[PDB]
């Protein structure tokens, strides 16, 4: 009945290219390992959405399965030569970085993926900015955003950020501000489509609809509460596959269930299936709906 | 008493501590977009010379 | 030259809802089940104040 | 707000006899700090009676107004002052310190829509409307011409002693 | 009241032509509702005819397509006797065309 | 349900300029959001009072 | 109240001429140590508006800092024969002091340095009046007064102390009374200007905001607790500098945004740098406002 926060569909890949030290117990990513850019995604009180959002894709995910592009470079140093062009885009993005780590990545303005690192041996402040000396360090990426990505291809290049009262968010300029700006930070959701920029909304609205997709189930291994089980070794309905495996009606109702025969007790996933985001009142498919803290710069005069 | 106007100490006389709102943020002399506050410490004294027994 | 055309419909006046709540027809469906005194617990007090929620 | 009391304030200036010059006031039998001594007014002057019933509406930095209507202790709708604060930045920003009346934000529900219809009462209708000055009975109530607060233009003399 | 957030329109210049024609009037004078004109646009291409009249009070911009479509708005007037000339446009060259019609008295 | 005020509501069709169809409606003096902005009734008059009793 | 309780910006010096017998603990002033100037001034109880204030620097730092001239003599002998000069400024004070002193700083007249001083190894008493003959004696002063040493470049020789009805306050004369005198025991606040004397005042209004100086400004590097760091150092707008630093809008508004290339995190102080006092209806930043404990006389005839 209740999902796992672990069982990862698709690929299950969380990594990027120059902080792939870690791909030994995260490619792919189950009980066997500790991938560092998965541990603090799982941390009760500190993001809400990626444990409600159970088995659904992140930003490392989608950039494996061909979804959001690659920045360039992908994987900037911090303490590099002629500057940073992986800083203009990060200081205006109020967040904060715990020790070990000494990667970030964060999704930028651009509708890239976008990551910064230091090179040995400086680990990650407060914040994430500048290094500086110190224990061990984690090779991976932490991630500084509270997004989901999934499989769509819904083009939306007429949808810009039309926030009231925001003069220019970001690195984005909106509308001519001929007055002052409120340079300070708040809360703000935000939704990024295909083939456009990231953008940002005040008020959204979530929509759930259950289907028979194959990443909307779950089963618990057993001989023939408890462990998990790979879903995709599961046959399909009037046919046979790999392995064996039953359910209830839910569970049943997609696939074929062989009673004694099978070796995992399949079960509905209460948390899964297509979410659409609202924006300008015309239901769409967004692609990673996040909730972070950036400086919005606000009329004054 | 509040700590702005502990250093006083303890009088003996007629007095009151009042707290009142106070708007912040750059316009006013501040660092932060939350309200600041205005202690006071407004104690009572005589002006006249005499007195007199009502 | 372009327009931006507003058609009206007609004039309605729509009410303002508030305390609202929703009902509907019943039918109880009583049980019976009598047991001899003295036995489990079929006794004179017990059938005389008897509670509702128990 | 409103108005409780009309108290006889008199701007009045001290030249001392150095040359400085300082400009106070004096409003019905008060006192106040100089640097020579104590100023004080010993008789009022006329005496605007009964105003529970009138509300008054101050802007920061703008004109003032008036209301021909009696103040409400209770935030009930319908009322010019159905949601209430304390403070500017408590209404800028909607802070929780504020109160509101219960019921008042109509829901439509439909399965997956959700609309949120509010008639909220526009102060800036009533403030526009009933803006300052304006003439009432024998008196004409305008703006102040110093510290911040209500005032009226009177049309009698000045019997006041110092 | 409408109120604009920034909203970018664009306009691409048509180039088609189309001859209208005069149908009907059936409407009211000094009213709230108007008066119903008809016309008959004939073009050969989807494009936006443009009218208007003489003083540039009046403004008619109804929808041409491709073949003949009997089109038309509805118009306020202040004369039981209309015999305003309007000169509409498909593309930028206006055209003579006079209406006319008996109107009635409603508020 | 009951109602409190007979809310005068005018469902307005909105048509864009590039050739888009909205359908809406407006009352009293609340505002609906649109692609090219939002429209809000203006100034009313027609109103029905007496649904309490009802 | 202020966080900062040990910690003093800039220099940090407390010791007098003819008693330089602490600075291997009170200079500079940190933490750790145990410096007898410094740690009467945090008792509870006993001096709250140095812990309302206690960024700013106090009498000593002020005189070491070039703000605060010197008497003459800065450290009169309490023993000496043949009088002393410090004894008419002493009496009229009425203070109390621990025991196990030798010396007790305070204001003159003038707005100088003035201070007296015990040869080893005599002791004071309860008032301080006169020193007597001998656990572990102070070897420092005792700050007789609650005052605060500042930088401001406002002039105030012209307002001059106007307390009416008064003989003799603190211990300035405004006149030589002849006929009646009422002594009694009155608290009474002090103010001293630029270029003026110990100006007293009745009501006390203090005022606080910021500014751009460095003083205002506070930064911390990151190592393998808490460590200091000169702010003095970091760049200004276009300018030149020694060390980087960064921070948020309010350290970034006043120095110039590195991040990248920053070695510390700067940040902003809780309300501190200018302090400005209500005199004569205007708004004066003073030098050492204080609020001592001295006898005030007031007339009678």
């Amino acid at each position: 009945e209740d999902p796992h926060l672990r069982n990862r569909p698709g690929k299950g890949h969380n990594y990027i290219d120059g902080m792939t030290q870690e791909d030994a117990t995260c490619k792919p990513v189950t009980y066997a390992g500790a991938c560092s850019s998965f541990d603090v995604l799982l941390e009760k009180g500190k993001f809400p959405l990626f444990q409600s959002y159970a088995h659904h894709r992140t930003l490392l995910e989608a950039v494996h399965d061909t979804i959001i592009a690659k920045a360039d470079p992908p994987s900037c140093d911090l303490q590099s030569a002629h500057g940073n062009p992986c800083m203009k885009e990060k200081l205006v993005m109020k967040t904060h970085c715990p020790n070990d780590y000494q990667s970030a990545h964060y999704l930028n303005n651009d509708g890239k993926m976008a990551s910064v690192k230091c090179p040995p041996k400086y680990e990650l402040t407060e914040d994430c900015n500048f290094c500086r000396q110190m224990a061990s360090l984690k090779k991976g990426s932490y991630p500084l955003q509270d997004l989901f990505c999934q499989s769509s291809e819904d083009d939306g290049s007429k949808l810009k950020t039309k926030m009231k009262g925001v003069c220019e968010v970001g690195v984005q300029a909106l509308k001519k501000c001929d007055g002052q700006l409120s340079t300070a930070h708040e809360v703000v959701p935000f939704a990024v489509f295909k083939n456009s920029k990231k953008v940002y909304l005040d008020k959204l609205d979530l929509k759930t609809e259950e289907n028979l997709l194959p990443d909307s189930f779950v089963c618990f291994e057993h001989k023939g509460e408890l462990k998990s089980f790979d879903i995709s070794q599961c046959p399909k309905i009037g046919g046979h596959g790999s392995k064996k495996c039953t359910g209830d009606a839910a569970f049943c109702s997609a696939y074929e269930c062989t009673a004694q025969y099978a070796n995992a007790y399949c079960s509905h996933a209460n948390g899964s299936g297509i979410v659409q985001i609202q924006v300008s009142g015309v239901w769409k498919k967004p692609l990673c709906v996040g909730y972070e803290r950036v400086v919005v710069k606000r009329e004054l005069s | 008493t509040s700590a702005e106007f502990s250093f006083v100490g303890e009088s003996t006389t007629m007095r009151e501590n009042k707290c009142f709102e106070q708007c912040g943020g750059w316009g006013c002399g501040c660092f932060n977009v939350n309200p600041s506050c205005l202690f006071v410490h407004t104690y009572l004294q005589s002006v006249r010379k005499e007195a007199l027994r009502v | 030259t372009k327009f931006l055309k507003i058609k009206t419909v007609s004039s309605e006046l729509s009410c303002r809802e508030g305390q609202s709540y929703w009902t509907g027809s019943f039918s109880p469906k009583c049980l019976s089940s009598r047991r001899c005194h003295l036995v489990g617990e079929c006794h004179v007090n017990r059938c005389l104040s008897w509670r509702d929620n128990e | 707000f409103n108005c409780i009391d009309w108290v006889h304030k008199l701007t009045l200036e001290i030249t001392d006899f150095d040359g400085s010059v300082s400009t106070i006031d004096l409003g019905a039998s008060s006192s106040r700090f100089t640097n020579w001594g104590s100023v004080s007014l010993s008789l009022d002057a006329e005496g605007i009676s009964g105003s529970n019933s009138f509300s008054f509406i101050e802007s920061p930095g703008k004109g003032y107004a008036i209301v021909d209507e009696p103040f409400s202790e209770i935030p009930r709708q319908g009322f010019l002052g159905e949601i209430r604060c304390n403070s500017e930045s408590s209404v800028l920003s909607a802070h929780e310190s504020c109160l509101r009346a219960p019921n008042l934000i109509s829901y439509k529900p439909m399965i997956d829509q959700l609309e949120c219809t509010t008639n909220l009462i526009d102060p800036f209708v009533v403030f526009e409307r009933g803006s300052l000055p304006q003439t009432r009975n024998d008196k004409t109530f305008a703006a102040s011409k110093g510290n911040r607060g209500v005032q009226a233009f009177s049309k009698g003399s000045v019997q006041a002693d110092l | 009241t409408l109120m604009f957030d920034n909203f970018e329109v664009d306009f691409v210049g048509a180039a088609v032509s189309c001859d209208a024609a005069f149908l009907n009037l059936t409407g009211c004078y000094s009213c709230n509702a108007g008066a119903r004109v008809c016309l008959s646009i004939t073009s050969t291409g989807t494009g936006s005819l443009s009218a208007h009249n003489k003083d540039g009070s009046l403004h008619i911009v109804l929808p041409s397509e491709n073949g003949t479509k009997d089109q038309c708005q509805i118009l306020h007037f202040t004369v039981p006797e209309v015999e305003e000339e309007f000169m509409y446009s498909c593309d930028g060259d206006e055209r003579p065309l006079l209406v006319k019609g008996t109107l009635i008295a409603i508020d």
